[PDB]
């Protein structure tokens, strides 16, 4: 396997941030990479055995150490905006040439952490009209508010998590588009049966995981501390 | 090495197939694996082809390789939404050496629903908690329908949602509008 640590972070400009990369596979080759939309994925520094590194094709801005066969660590000595990425570690065999890559580390750099919000959820119930017209119901979930900009949300019907009748937006919108410190919102939509919708026992749950600070993190305001958290809302079914 | 990939963005409707096709620089490659990246997680190789070889097949996927153009593709029969994906190609020269494996810039294949009798309409949806906060959504619409995008800056209207890609059934688009005014009718909102 291969392993990062950690998966989500979000740190100030001028911080030291270190990722780690372990694999258990005894691979010489190990590799670092970061993932940005119409980028793809871009190598920043790699190895081709333990005391050894290379710089990749955008080695500026980090350092990479390779201590020992399984650990691989990428080094952000000063963080900074344009680091802001999900980075990627990855294990090859010597000779190749599939490339094996760990689950990713989302890391968010910002200026400073005033502008962190988790989001507020709310559920919207299906209408009477969808339901006489095609016996279906829609649930919306809106999730609004939150910084920075990813969330996971999911559905939960009578505790287990759902994913037929899903629907979800591809991307949060912003809610002042005309800001680069704009909060964001997203919408995710459940569809069921009217007669699901229509029973009094079922329970609908929409879970926003979000990710924010951490709890070794400062934090001097008067409101809560915006942590990595889940917030939910929740509807039961309704007889009529 | 240089390998261009395309399209970027790909939307296909469930039951059709997509092609993404891939040039490459360096006649010394030998070697072209795919990638396909699902929705949060990691790249995960899934076929390949070498210079020794001009097509594979396996499971719907077909790759091909024209090794005298230096152009390679990745063909998906009869999509579903379980193939919604980045999905990255690479070249590499391959086998006691390593070389360089170089991607594309990936495609972003979206998987629509194949609405057979859509029945387009706006509904009013109140919240579950609170009051006559309010949202509405427009559904029931065919995948080849294009939402219009609000123009106001009281006005949100979502882009179309993506399936779930472990979605087996209920399969619809939708989008949703909500304002805060209000002064504000569902009619109106699309």
């Amino acid at each position: 396997a291969v392993t990062q640590s950690p998966r989500n972070k979000v740190a100030v400009t001028g911080g030291k941030v270190t990722l780690s990369c372990d694999q258990t596979n005894n691979h010489n080759n190990m590799y670092w990479y970061r993932q940005d939309t119409g980028h793809g994925l871009r190598l920043i520094h790699y190895s081709y055995g333990a005391g050894s590194t290379e710089k990749g094709d955008i080695p500026d801005g980090y350092k990479a150490s390779r201590p020992s066969q399984k650990e691989f660590s990428l080094i952000l000595e000063l963080a900074t905006p344009s680091q802001t990425s999900v980075y990627f570690c990855a294990s090859g065999g010597l000779g190749g040439d599939e490339q094996y890559f760990g689950p990713g580390t989302r890391l968010t750099v910002l200026e400073d952490l005033k502008n962190v919000f988790p989001p507020e959820v709310a559920v919207f119930e299906p209408s009477e009209a969808e339901i006489s017209h095609t016996q279906k119901a829609t649930l919306v979930c809106l999730a609004t508010g939150f910084y920075p900009d990813h969330v996971e949300l999911s559905w939960w019907v009578n505790g287990k998590e759902v994913h037929s009748g899903v629907c979800t937006d591809p991307q949060p919108l912003k809610e002042q588009p005309a800001l680069n410190d704009s909060r964001y919102a997203l919408s995710s939509r459940l569809r069921v049966s009217a007669t699901f919708w229509q029973n009094p026992r079922n329970h609908f749950r929409c879970q926003v995981q979000f990710y924010g600070l951490s709890e070794n993190d400062e934090w001097t305001q008067d409101r809560a501390k915006p942590v990595t958290q889940i917030v939910s809302a929740e509807a039961w079914g309704r007889a009529d | 090495e240089q390998v261009e990939q395309l399209p970027s963005i790909l939307r296909v409707q469930e039951g059709s197939s997509a092609s993404i096709n891939c040039s490459y620089e360096d006649s010394a490659s030998n070697y072209f694996p795919w990638y396909k990246q699902e929705p949060g997680e990691n790249p995960k190789l899934i076929i390949d082809i070498r210079s020794n070889m001009e097509r594979k097949q396996t499971q719907g996927l077909i790759v091909l390789l024209d090794k005298k153009a230096k152009r390679f593709s990745l063909h998906i029969t009869d999509t579903q939404p379980g193939d919604s994906a980045m999905y990255f190609c690479a070249a590499s020269r391959r086998g006691g050496s390593n070389y360089k494996l170089t991607f594309g810039k990936g495609t972003l294949l979206t998987v629509t629903p194949n609405i057979q009798n859509p029945d387009p309409a706006v509904y009013q949806l109140r919240d579950s908690k609170s009051s006559d906060k309010s949202v509405c959504l427009f559904t029931d619409f065919d995948s080849q329908t294009n939402v219009s995008q609000s123009k106001d800056s009281d006005v949100y209207i979502t882009d179309k949602c993506v399936l779930d890609m472990r979605s087996m059934d209920f399969k619809s688009n939708s989008a949703v509008a909500w304002s805060n005014k209000s002064d504000f009718a569902c009619a109106n909102a699309f």
